[PDB]
């Protein structure tokens, strides 16, 4: 039972080039959102290639390796991925042509060998610095943005996504890590992505408005609950006799009072006056009687929070953490220069911003709780992955296949190495690397060819990295426009492809296995 | 395929081909719908009735696609559901008409991703001329006329039979408590049926109405909150029985003197509490009754699941299992409680007066509950056109005449752009006649000549047609001044969701 | 999820109406093709009308169920004319349903439906004579000739005269409703054939004879009645029990105990007033020895329904335990008499002092002639009923059907377009009621109808088909009488019925 030599090359190939057809179709932004429902039968919209590949069922050996390599890549630019399958399986299809004629696996891998060392050196020529600029930063968010989303919805993600990166510069981070809390608002349109500084909280208080502006706001995250009912428990389950259970059930209730005692003269120590005030975030309940108690002394007590919630204000407000109360000194407590309530929709929301000493930023997305705020949060979230490149490398290109065709152009002349053996595997790289650039035409409406010979002549003259604007289907600068791609994306579309196709191209055998 | 992976259902062919047919087959059910019809479907689903409706958001929800290029327009289709009423309809048939103008284009040699662009174009370019097409507006909100004009259209679209008794009632009946300029409640007013008598026999009640009959005394307090709980009644005590009939007859004796001293505690903590109406969705026993009226509080027999729900929405109430005595929490923002027979039946009859948070009720009586559930779509989607939350709601002609309008203009649009676009900005045109060919297949007549007379009197703003002999031969009908009306804000979201909806769905391919 | 849609899927709906259009077809007399349906349950069922058995069936198609429904609301309103409006519905959508092929889809059709049936109430009401109860006549002899119409149909020969005035005598008393229910007629085996019995008040069927029956009293002159819905017997209480035993009186004492039990419950009922004890539940053997000793009335064994009227009418009231209860739970009459009639013991309760049941008692001594009287007086009955309640009364047989079907003929031709196409069905669906009544009459049905048609054109008289004479004439002429409001309530629920149907034609079915 075994599929050897060509019936092994031959099962290989037939799956790239129909996987090839689906993510053409997701390609920069002229591609197209996909859904799945043949996933698991449930409505995701979704704009990503190696996410795609998950989320469907893959029984298919090749297109199952195709997606592990591809896990690698998405971690870390998240963009590209779209591209990755493309020059995969026209790399393969080069390599057909000259098998079928009659040539041995090993010759073209020898020259694929010679191909990477060379394709990777023009990457270090052709690249072009940057500044680390605002300006600049906005040209590498704006163009990955509109990669996962539209070109509408994606110029307001732009503005949130820039921001967060210069803050995380003040931490002296040189990576991204955290700034990175994506939360999610109720709301009647998507056209709107705001930006908080600090953290948002998914509950507020169940008693609206007990100060619901706090100027100097001292935050005790807690986490020990401050209700705990009239439930009659002993170990927290029921016991023999009815006695024993509410005896422990007195002094449970009692410990909780002494608790809420704490938070009133927590208030008298730390703050002292009414001129401040007093955060509490509970990630438990607290009474609806302790509420009024607080509220009137002038303190926003705040109740069922989550856990992820908690962990952020640690790290960003310079807060605690405990699982008591007692009287604690400012100095412990961390601060936040303002908090404020914003109610919309049908869950409210209350804000802790302008944190002192912050690590963390969130990105508030107002939508309809539809899959469409779903689609915003996974092209959010490799946007943000993209900037953070931005950041790693010093140079970032003008992109849209303008470096692609570049690569190419310097493969065809010359041989790399000298020698005819690893020429034949260099035709079938330089080839295959002309998809993404010639494609973004074809979605549009403008033959393929055409646009082959002038881009690569306008090089030529030039030593412009000219591109293609994306709506014409025709070319232009890929630099004025924005359409750039860091340092990052070229390099790991470059490797994965390389690594992917050498284990592929090299069976012999397939073989069934338990 | 050629893999063993990789899962699609649409895709190729199935995209371009059957993604369309299946909008279309949806979008049917709205070619028989939105203004003047006579349609009706009929569809069950096992609910111990027939259920009759005209209105797209019940009969989206019943019928299920396995596609996501079909199962994602009915999402738009509740979304502009929440945000206004009636033009329900017309957000399915647009979208589903659009893109069987769309698979043509791909046909001929067109890309998907233009169009796709063109679309979005269009639907800005129609919007911006839109506020240009307001005829006419209410100023007061407190006079029945121009309320009732708007309303008028949420009626027709269901039956052309029932547009002028109901179009006055609402208005009459109020959906003018709240100033609608901020703030406005629609799980304050309810639509409730009353079985029995006839439909033009449907009456004003202001505040909550429940159907189920008073028992005891009846209160007129203004200390008279409310206490909702499902089950306070059981028995107090459950038996066991060990002679199959009791368990026996000493302790039938003891059984019977601890529910009638726990029901005597539990009734009178509601008495002492400030709880002079309890709402009971129990059993009325004797013991439970005699105690009721010696501390004079309104007692309501039953309550079914319906009458339950309505309840904790408006009261701020919740509805607890009982048989150990409780106090209020559920509370009220009801003062007055009064006692008014509605259908010769005796009626629970709650009523405050405030502008927020005040409660009224369109209140039906009709000869089978199936009859009501549609005059209950009519009337549902006229409370929801109502929340524009303005008090000049710019009125737009109603009933499909600003559709050939939109058109005209679009065509002309279409021709100065250069590129392939144009071609979706002109098919965007030939979307909105959807609704004018609907108008005429129920009126009796092809689709040739409504669409070129309509155009023969050019700019008109005015023009739409109906089911009658008018609608038909000259094919001319005025519905600006016959006082069909509709809200700009209701064909914005009709016309904004259906084209975000057409445009994700093209997109499509697995 | 099923999903449906199209023109043969309208063609569907009306297709499955004929289906039980056809169950329905002919009931109007008492000829047509019956074949007897018994249950999957063990009962065998047959009415004396065909809506009946309809009610029952349950049909798969939610567009049939409309015509079910409208079926229900008749039923209950005049309780006559069930039938025929199953009949138009169906038939005007029959000779729809080639027209929608052609083109008649579209939803206009509503728009007819209801200019034919609101122009078509107006002439029957117009047409028919308003006459009082005291115009020149007696108000029973009004009700007279109107209770012969059914009586004539079959198949009673020259008793039908005497029979109707007295069933008369009955409904004017009690009137206040449109429903035969509180009045009933009950048959007697034996006796006289040739003169029955119009008693005020309520009677029984049968008391089985018990030990001691006629050592029971059977005349009271103030009757005070119990009415139980238990009983007393050896399996209800115990004569029968285990005992310890080491002396004889044991034994005796055991039975001696029982027999005190069954004792208490008769007579604490009847020191608060009873001395006449109604049962419909079953009274042994064991249980009558008390009451043949006391001298004392008993009775077992009678209807359910029967036991019900005599609540009414003597104001007596249910219970449900027979120890220490009020008096106030009895009711009285003045007398009591037993007289055996036939082969059966006849209870005659009469002096009835609110009398809210008055019935004919029927007597004729077989099964052959007594299931033939009933069944006309139980029409009879109904026509008598319903002529207090609306005092326009005019001709049937389908002879004002006939006048309708003219009329409409002529409105056809200035009404327009494909409204004209929807009228002329609805003029030729009217025709086919009466075409029935010719295949009951025994004659060639198309022959007829367009006979009658020559005399709502040569004169606009009464002339239709005859059914209670098996002939063609006037009917106003014979005294076929029967209100205005049947044939009001007949179209209008038709029509009504009708528009859901065609009107529908997209169904979606969950078989969730």
């Amino acid at each position: 039972e075994v599929a050897r030599a060509q019936a092994a090359l031959a099962v290989n190939i037939s799956a790239a080039r129909g996987l090839q057809d689906v993510l053409r179709t997701n390609l920069g932004p002229k591609g197209t959102m996909k859904m799945l429902v043949s996933g698991a039968g449930d409505i995701k919209l979704t704009k990503d290639g190696n996410v795609l590949l998950h989320e469907m069922q893959i029984q298919h050996p090749t297109a199952s390796l195709i997606a592990k390599v591809a896990t690698a890549q998405d971690d870390i630019t998240g963009d590209g991925t779209t591209s990755n399958v493309l020059i995969i399986g026209e790399l393969l299809k080069q390599a057909d042509l000259y098998i079928s004629e009659g040539l041995h696996p090993r010759i073209i891998t020898e020259g694929f060998e010679a191909a990477k060392e060379k394709a990777l050196q023009f990457l270090e020529e052709v690249k072009v610095s940057r500044e680390m600029d605002r300006e600049t930063l906005i040209d590498v968010a704006r163009t990955s943005l509109r990669t996962k989303v539209h070109a509408e919805l994606a110029d307001v993600l732009t503005e949130a996504v820039v921001d967060s990166i210069l803050a995380i510069k003040k931490q002296d981070e040189p990576i991204d890590l955290f700034m990175i809390e994506i939360m999610e608002m109720k709301h009647k349109s998507e056209t709107d992505t705001s930006l908080i500084r600090g953290l948002v909280l998914d509950h507020g208080a169940r008693h609206p408005d007990m100060k619901k502006r706090v100027e100097d706001a001292y935050i005790l995250t807690c986490n020990v609950s401050l209700e705990y009912e009239k439930t009659e428990v002993n170990s927290g389950f029921f016991y023999k006799s009815a006695e024993e259970r509410e005896k422990l059930v007195k002094a449970e209730r009692k410990f909780i009072e002494d608790r809420v005692k704490k938070i009133i003269e927590l208030k008298r120590k730390v703050c002292g006056d009414s001129d401040k005030g007093f955060v509490v975030i509970n990630q438990k309940g607290i009474d609806p009687f302790s509420l009024d108690a607080l509220s009137k002394e002038g303190i926003v007590a705040l109740r069922r929070a989550k856990r992820r919630n908690m962990e952020r204000l640690t790290l960003a407000c310079g807060g605690v953490a405990l699982n008591s109360f007692d009287d604690l000194s400012p100095d412990c407590l961390g601060h936040a220069g303002l908090v404020y309530e914003y109610t919309l929709g049908e869950e409210k929301f209350t804000f802790i911003e302008k944190c002192n000493n912050p690590r963390s930023v969130t990105l508030l997305i107002k939508g309809p709780n539809k899959h469409t705020l779903t689609q915003i949060k996974d092209a959010v979230r490799d946007g943000l992955r993209a900037v953070k490149n931005a950041i790693d490398d010093g140079c970032v290109v003008p992109g849209a296949g303008a470096v692609e065709v570049a690569m190419a152009e310097a493969l065809i002349k010359h041989k790399p190495s000298v020698k005819g053996r690893a020429q034949l595997g260099v035709q079938a790289f330089a080839d295959a690397l002309l998809i993404i650039p010639k494609v973004l035409a074809q979605n549009s409406g403008f033959d393929l060819q055409e646009t082959l010979v002038k881009i690569q002549a306008e090089h030529s003259e030039s030593g412009q990295l000219v591109g293609v604007d994306l709506n014409t289907g025709e070319p232009m600068v890929a630099a004025e426009v924005g359409v750039w791609d860091n340092y990052c994306v070229k390099k790991q579309l470059l490797h994965s492809c390389t690594v992917i196709a050498t284990n592929i191209l090299l069976v012999d055998e397939i073989m069934r296995a338990g | 395929m050629l893999k063993e992976g990789a899962k699609h259902f649409s895709g190729l062919e199935e995209a371009v081909y059957r993604n369309i047919q299946a909008c279309k087959e949806l979008a049917q059910t709205t070619r028989t719908a939105y203004g003047p019809n006579g349609m009706n479907k009929m569809v069950i689903n096992h609910l111990e009735k027939l259920f009759v409706t005209n209105d797209a958001a019940t009969i989206l929800r019943e019928l299920e696609v396995q596609h996501p290029a079909a199962k994602m327009i009915v999402m738009a289709s509740h979304m502009q559901e929440q945000e206004v009423g009636d033009g329900t309809n017309f957000v399915l048939v647009f979208a589903g008409a659009l893109l069987e103008l769309a698979e043509e284009l791909l046909r001929i040699g067109l890309s998907v991703s233009e169009v796709i662009e063109g679309y979005e174009i269009a639907c800005r370019k129609a919007h911006e001329i839109l506020p240009n097409l307001v005829c006419c507006s209410a100023k007061n909100l407190r006079d029945i006329d121009e309320v009732s004009s708007l309303l008028r259209t949420s009626i027709m679209s269901k039956q052309y039979g029932n547009e002028v008794f109901l179009a006055k009632l609402i208005a009459q009946a109020c959906v003018s408590i709240f100033p609608d300029s901020g703030h406005f409640n629609v799980d304050n007013i309810r639509v409730c049926k009353i079985l029995g008598s006839g439909i033009s026999s449907s009456s004003v009640l202001h505040g909550m109405v429940f159907k189920k009959e008073t028992e005891g005394d009846v209160t007129s307090v203004k200390d008279a909150k409310i206490a909702v709980y499902s089950c306070p009644f059981d028995g107090m005590i459950t038996e066991t029985k060990g002679t199959v009939l009791i368990k026996t007859a000493e302790e039938l004796m003891n059984f019977s003197k601890g529910e009638e001293n726990l029901m005597d505690a539990q009734v009178k903590a509601i008495a002492d509490t400030g709880a002079n109406v309890v709402v009971t969705g129990g059993k009325v026993a004797d013991m439970a009754l005699h105690y009721a009226n010696k501390y004079n509080i309104m007692l309501v027999r039953l309550n079914s699941k319906w009458d339950l729900r309505r309840l904790c929405k408006t009261v701020g109430a919740t509805a607890l299992p009982r048989l150990t005595p409780p106090v209020l929490e559920e509370m009220g923002h009801c003062d007055s409680v009064y006692l008014s027979e509605v259908g010769d039946t005796q009626v629970v009859v709650f009523k405050h007066e405030k502008e927020d948070g005040a409660i009224s009720t369109i209140v039906l009586r009709g000869s089978t509950d199936n009859l009501m559930d549609d005059i209950e779509r009519a009337v549902d989607d006229g409370v929801n056109t109502f929340k524009v939350l303005t008090r000049d709601k710019r009125l737009v002609p109603g009933g499909g005449a600003t559709e050939i309008e939109l058109a005209k203009q679009i065509t002309s649009y279409g021709e100065t752009c250069p590129g392939l676009e144009q071609y979706a900005i002109k098919k965007f045109a030939e979307a909105f006649e959807a609704i004018p060919r609907a108008l005429a297949e129920n009126s009796g007549v092809k689709a040739n000549e409504v669409i070129s007379k309509l155009y023969a009197v050019h700019q008109e703003g005015n023009k739409n047609v109906g089911l009658d002999i008018e609608a038909e031969v000259p094919a001319v009908k005025d519905m600006l001044e016959a006082g069909i009306l509709d809200t700009y804000l209701g064909k914005y979201w009709a016309i904004k969701l259906a084209t975000n909806a057409a445009v994700t769905v093209l997109r499509v391919d697995q | 999820t099923d999903s449906s849609q199209g023109i043969p899927q309208l063609v569907s709906n009306i297709s499955a109406c004929q289906v039980i259009a056809e169950a329905v077809r002919t009931t109007l007399g008492p000829r047509g093709m019956d074949k007897l349906i018994v249950d999957g349950r063990g009962k065998a069922t047959i009415s004396n009308d065909g809506a009946t058995i309809l009610k029952l069936l349950d049909v798969v198609h939610p567009a049939a169920k409309t015509l079910v429904d409208i079926a229900k609301s008749q039923d209950a309103e005049v309780g006559d004319g069930t039938t025929s409006v199953t009949l138009l519905a169906a038939e005007f959508l029959k000779q729809v349903k080639p027209y929608v092929e052609e083109g008649l889809h579209p939803q206009i059709i509503i728009r007819a439906f209801r200019t034919a049936t609101q122009l078509a109430v107006n002439k029957i009401k117009e047409i028919a004579v308003t006459v009082k109860k005291a115009d020149k006549v007696e108000q029973r002899k009004l009700l007279e000739k109107c209770a012969m119409t059914a009586l004539s149909s079959k198949l009673i020969s020259q008793q039908k005269a005497f029979f109707a005035k007295m069933v008369v005598d009955a409904v004017m008393m009690l009137d206040d409703l449109l429903q035969l229910k509180m009045i009933g007629i009950k048959k007697v085996q034996g006796g006289a054939l040739e003169d029955s019995q119009l008693v005020a008040g309520v009677a029984f069927k049968k008391t089985f004879s018990y030990a001691g029956f006629e050592m029971q009293p059977k005349k009271y002159h103030n009757p005070k009645i119990a009415l139980l819905n238990v009983e007393l017997e050896l399996k209800a209480e115990k004569d029968n029990a285990e005992i310890r035993v080491h002396t004889v009186e044991d034994y005796q004492a055991i039975v001696d105990a029982e027999w005190n039990i069954l004792y208490d419950k008769l007579e604490k009922i009847h020191h608060s007033g009873a001395k006449v004890v109604l049962s419909k539940l079953p009274i042994g053997d064991v249980a009558t020895q008390y009451f043949a000793d006391r001298d004392m009335f008993c009775a077992g064994r009678v209807p359910e329904e029967d036991l019900k009227r005599t609540m009414m009418a003597c104001g007596g009231s249910i219970q449900t335990s027979v120890n220490a209860l009020s008096a106030d739970v009895l009711g009285r009459c003045q007398v009591f008499e037993e007289t055996q009639i036939g082969g059966e013991r006849y209870n005659f309760f009469t002096g009835c002092p609110k009398a809210k049941t008055c019935t004919f008692i029927l007597r004729g001594g077989a099964e052959q002639f007594m299931e033939e009287t009933e069944r006309s007086l139980h029409d009879a009955i109904m026509i008598v009923r319903r002529a207090i309640k609306n005092d326009s009364v005019v001709a049937g047989g389908g002879a004002i059907e006939m006048e309708l079907s003219k009329y409409l003929r002529d409105y056809s031709r200035t009404i327009p377009g494909k409204q004209q196409l929807l009228i002329g069905a609805y003029a030729k669906a009217l025709e086919i009621i009466p075409r029935q009544l010719c295949d009951n009459a025994g004659f060639d049905a198309t022959n007829i109808l367009n006979k009658l048609r020559a005399r709502h054109a040569q004169g606009g008289t009464w002339y239709g088909v005859d059914i209670n004479n098996e002939d063609i004439a006037d009917n106003f002429e014979a005294f076929v009488w029967e209100p205005a409001m049947v044939r009001i309530n007949a179209l209008t629920a038709a029509s009504e019925a009708a528009c859901l149907i065609v009107s529908v034609d997209e169904t979606i079915k969950n078989p969730r």
